[PDB]
């Protein structure tokens, strides 16, 4: 109720009070728990294989130096508090570049508890590394991870705990991410070894199955069609030279496009990808389809009932090699 | 403008299947929840959905006992009550929350509330 | 003070606004002056204000040029207006379904980071008065239908939070698509039955008719489809072109029907010209009236 | 143990410190040891003929005028230290733009050993250039 | 540049529609206001109207009782009157407004105004 | 989750190839080390190498002796033990480390071992 008490209190517990040294400097490591509530992923990206996340980051520790008699409230202190107060260097081991929000004012909390325990709250957004195996894309699953470290304290010196266990990361079901759906979440502890000692480590990690329905209508599509439309040939007449040569090179020309736009928004990768399976699989039915012709066109003039039953049977086994070709494909792939 | 209708309660001694029908603005709401309350004590979170991903939470209590999902063709979405206890045994309601309307376990955050099976056993 | 931009790709818009925020603090109460007094921005830094953040923002910042955009007035009662000029990128969750006959709600949420509603309360000042300019917004490819403003509480783990939220309607102006959309694929669509009244003898004529209208209806879909988040649904638009492009691809079909079998039957082949004509551009002004019934 | 022991050596440490003057100031070189761990090259650029090189950069160095006596410690202090005491004015030469990185505190470490020798630690993101010949490219 | 002409007023005991024709640079003034002065008062805002857009905007006096709207293909805005008071007795006046030229209510923002039709009822 | 097999051991008075054979998700695992440890003595690096790229490393005592390759396709790792000496008289194992898990020398970084072949010369 005092203000002027409230401020004796606080003024109190900053007289003499040393940023440089941890709570228990000298002694046991000082305990800090994590929460986190993700806000958003709002991008992945295969071309910079990094994505965007934006967070609460929430820490709590026991600082006994600033333990107040007296009131019993917590005491939530306008946020330039921070600056006069030891926080942990706390910071993302695969983070890219990252920033704490600031507008209207630096997006940071602190409450006191009267035993001295500090919940300090912080919100992120960070662009973090993830490497993704594209072998199979794009019917992949990523696994995308944020790690989470002591900067210059060792094991000696700080713990690291989720505070909650595996409740402590809230918010996944927020994620609403167009392309991708988040199948699990993990949440992990262990220490790390350097040269310079052992630091406490903090991995969340999350298993992202990414949407197929884009690439069926916008990829797998177009070329099953360009395909179908190859096979046109075998039902026009082996006169119509122009005309049939035409349809080989327009379908042969455009199984180009689809890859070179595909390709247009992926990583330089030297790898063979599952879609890229399936457009060379395409493109020698169409390459194929235009040799048929070549094929007839040498010999009609003088075997014409021989050029007739090739086109004859092409109209089937083009059309079922295909079936198959596609059968194969998307057993071993779904 | 969500109207949210649920079925599937009745009185048993045993599996049971609650469902609930969602209609209108749902792109908006994108989380679907379960809360029950028994006769005296405060309104309490039972697991949420999301309807698109199918992202599930549950209370520790109903927590490899009860499952939900849900089909977006219909609009619906459904608490399946295996494992069934006289614990279990309250009014269960419906709801929907916004898409920045706070943590899943708080029911004053959910906005469109549907009737409320009774449920005894 | 402006809309500037609204992102389909990024599912956000970026909004530039003047932010005032009105509190008492009887600290600052003063006697023997019937002014108010404006001080100079820097004095801010001296004060208490609250700690309310934009929880859908992406990007933000407070205008910089000349000094800090930033204003203070003291009234004799220790009312304290605090004035921000703040551009700030917001996230937009869009649905896609009817695009481009779609209409968004983009919003703007306001909330204290640290204090509950222990320590703060938020209010509109003025209720539903309190968000002026809307008539500001020159959105070439929006028009704004309705603004609503919203007061709630709103609970985490770590409390009770005031909340307000401003919300616009948008609905997105059709005209670009008419003139660069939907204008060149009908206009595809009918160079194709051209294909009909060629002499069925021109085999090259009619399978270059055939292959450059299916081939450009190709080049509509990957020019609208490079402005546009890799959603999983197919949009209004995708429907449109799907329907174009069947219309297309049957009337090559067509040609290859006629091509085997006018050798042999020579009037059958004369019959499936002659009915294609009527039959192709009736079929789709029906597909196109089904379309834009549903659609509008 | 104490802490207002080591609030008290740490003090003693840095009154009368000037930052202005390098250790041994007019006596002989300061001797400076380098470490690196890389973390990542992130991206290489024909276009921009640069890359993208992420790291731990660590720097030793003896300042006699940091010995302390009576702690078998090593202190490991609050990153914000490092604006009170003298550290290299090391640069990269062929970097185009760098920053230490800031999230939550900024990326940088100081340990001090009994005998005076500072580990200063910084994680550093540089864009560096690459001259590149390209005749077999 | 912006000329303003303004019809349809008139003596009444009722709906009325008064409309305001424009011609000239009316990309740089995007939004038209409707003003009255009453005999001894102060010029009062009643409504304004993008050109663009057609966002509207009323005074709480006129809110539910006038409509403001216009067409581009005439460069023409209207004031529909309907439901009339012995308060609304002003000379009604048209204005333009331009695109930075501060709030809507204060007629010393606006640049271009009409001749003024005396209204009596 | 990766699985680890060894082979190729045994007892000598020479040059000799221990093998590695990995299986399961190698991806997040990009390291493969070498380890060994003597009766009562901690556990020691012997080297490292990388599956994509082929980045070596070797601890001073082995360096320009041991040296260890792989081959993707089998999902294979070796280490090639020439010029051997009584020193090299330890439990040999074959360790996997993750990513972003921290300095090749120190086996805690390590997640996945295999069984141990003794080899005694
Ligand atoms: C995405 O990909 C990453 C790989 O990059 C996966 O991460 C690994 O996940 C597993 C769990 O699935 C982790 O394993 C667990 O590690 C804990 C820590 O171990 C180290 O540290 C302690 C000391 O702190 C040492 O005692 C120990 O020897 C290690 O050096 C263990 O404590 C865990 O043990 C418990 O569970 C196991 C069963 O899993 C039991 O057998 C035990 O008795 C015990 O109860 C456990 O082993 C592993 O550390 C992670 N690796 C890395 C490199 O981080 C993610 O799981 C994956 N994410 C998703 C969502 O798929
Ligand atoms: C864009 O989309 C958003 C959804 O994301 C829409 O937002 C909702 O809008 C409605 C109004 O249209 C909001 O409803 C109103 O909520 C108020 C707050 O309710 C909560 O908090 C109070 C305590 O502060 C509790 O008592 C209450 O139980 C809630 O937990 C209510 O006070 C309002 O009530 C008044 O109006 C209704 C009629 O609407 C009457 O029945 C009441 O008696 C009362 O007079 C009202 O219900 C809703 O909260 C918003 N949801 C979210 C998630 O924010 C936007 O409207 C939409 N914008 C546009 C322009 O379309
Ligand atoms: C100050 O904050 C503490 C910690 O958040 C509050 O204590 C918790 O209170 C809830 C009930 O409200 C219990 O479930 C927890 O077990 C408590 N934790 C601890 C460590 O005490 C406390 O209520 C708050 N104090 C005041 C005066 O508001
Ligand atoms: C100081 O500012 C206050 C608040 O803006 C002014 O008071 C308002 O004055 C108008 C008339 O000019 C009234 O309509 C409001 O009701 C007043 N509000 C309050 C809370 O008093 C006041 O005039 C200004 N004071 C000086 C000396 O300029
Ligand atoms: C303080 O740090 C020094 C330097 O890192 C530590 O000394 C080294 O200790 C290891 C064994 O742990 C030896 O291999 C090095 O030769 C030592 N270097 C020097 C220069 O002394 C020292 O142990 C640490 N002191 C305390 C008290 O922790
Ligand atoms: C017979 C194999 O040739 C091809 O697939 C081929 C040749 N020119 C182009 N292509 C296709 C389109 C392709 C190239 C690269 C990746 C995926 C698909
Ligand atoms: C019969 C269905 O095939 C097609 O519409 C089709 C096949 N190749 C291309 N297209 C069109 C252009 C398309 C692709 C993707 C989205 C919208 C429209
Ligand atoms: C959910 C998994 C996606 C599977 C997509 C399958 C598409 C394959 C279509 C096969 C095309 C055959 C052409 C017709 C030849 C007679
Ligand atoms: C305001 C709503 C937009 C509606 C646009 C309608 C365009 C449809 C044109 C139909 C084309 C028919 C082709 C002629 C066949 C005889
Ligand atoms: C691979 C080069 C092209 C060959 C054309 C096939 C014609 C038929 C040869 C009998
Ligand atoms: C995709 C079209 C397949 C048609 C096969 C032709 C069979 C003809 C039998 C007389
Ligand atoms: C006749 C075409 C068959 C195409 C394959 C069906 C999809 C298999 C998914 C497992
Ligand atoms: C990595 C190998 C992929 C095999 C499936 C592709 C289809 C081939 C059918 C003959
Ligand atoms: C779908 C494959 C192409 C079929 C061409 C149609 C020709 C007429 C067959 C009687
Ligand atoms: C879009 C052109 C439609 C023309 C129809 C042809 C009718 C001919 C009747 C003799
Ligand atoms: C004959 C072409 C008709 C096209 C449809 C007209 C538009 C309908 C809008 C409701
Ligand atoms: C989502 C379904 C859309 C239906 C309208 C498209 C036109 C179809 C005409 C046959
Ligand atoms: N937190 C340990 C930082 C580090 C990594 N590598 C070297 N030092
Ligand atoms: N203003 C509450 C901030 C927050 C969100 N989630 C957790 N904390
Ligand atoms: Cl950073
Ligand atoms: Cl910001
Ligand atoms: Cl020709
Ligand atoms: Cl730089």
């Amino acid at each position: 109720g005092n203000m002027s008490f409230v401020k004796e209190t606080v003024d109190k517990l900053l007289k003499g009070y040393d940023i440089r040294l941890r709570p228990d400097f000298g002694g046991p490591p000082v305990c800090v728990g994590m929460n986190i509530d993700i806000a958003s992923i709002d991008m992945v990206s295969e071309v910079n294989m990094d994505y965007t996340l934006t967070m609460y980051f929430q820490q709590y520790w026991r600082d006994k130096r600033l333990a107040y008699s007296g009131i019993p409230l917590n005491l939530t202190l306008d946020n330039r508090v921070a600056d006069q107060l030891w926080v942990p260097d706390t910071y993302f081991l695969n983070d890219k570049k990252s920033f704490v929000h600031g507008v209207t004012v630096k997006n940071r909390m602190i409450r006191l508890h009267p035993d001295g325990t500090v919940l300090y709250g912080l919100r992120i957004t960070t662009t973090a590394a993830c490497m993704m195996d594209l072998r199979r894309y794009p019917l992949d699953e990523q696994n995308c991870t944020l790690e989470i470290e002591s900067y210059g304290y060792t094991t000696d010196d700080i713990e690291f705990y989720w505070r909650g266990g595996d409740k402590a990361v809230t918010g996944v079901e927020r994620i609403e991410l167009p392309q991708f759906s988040i199948v699990e979440h993990r949440l992990v502890s262990r220490n790390v070894v350097f040269a310079t000692g052992a630091y406490p480590r903090l991995s969340l990690s999350f298993r992202l199955k990414r949407n197929i329905g884009y690439f069926i209508l916008q990829t797998y599509m177009p070329s099953i069609l360009i395909t179908i439309l190859s096979w046109v040939s075998f039902w026009i007449n082996y006169d119509a030279s122009a005309a049939r040569v035409a349809l080989g090179i327009t379908t042969v020309l455009t199984m180009t496009t689809i890859n070179t736009h595909l390709r247009e928004t992926l990583p330089k990768i030297p790898y063979v990808t599952a879609i890229d399976m399936y457009l060379m699989g395409c493109f020698v039915f169409v390459f194929l389809a235009l040799l048929e012709y070549a094929f007839v066109n040498y010999i009609f003039f003088s075997q014409p009932a021989r050029a007739a039953a090739i086109d004859r049977w092409s109209r089937i086994v083009f059309p079922f090699t295909f079936s198959l070709f596609n059968l194969v494909y998307w057993l071993y792939y779904v | 403008q969500v109207q949210l209708v649920e079925s599937g309660g009745g009185l048993v001694q045993g599996s049971l299947r609650l469902s609930c029908a969602a209609s209108g603005h749902t792109f908006n709401y994108p989380i679907m929840g379960w809360f029950r309350q028994a006769p005296g004590k405060e309104r309490e979170f039972v697991g949420a959905i999301s309807w698109s991903g199918g992202s599930t939470s549950y209370a520790d209590s109903v927590k490899d006992r009860f499952t939900i999902s849900r089909d977006n063709a219909k609009n619906t979405v459904y608490l399946e009550m295996n494992n069934l206890k006289p614990e279990d045994t309250a009014v269960y309601y419906c709801a929907a929350k916004g898409r920045y309307s706070g943590g899943l376990y708080y029911p004053t955050n959910y906005d469109y509330w549907g009737q409320g099976t009774q449920v005894t056993v």
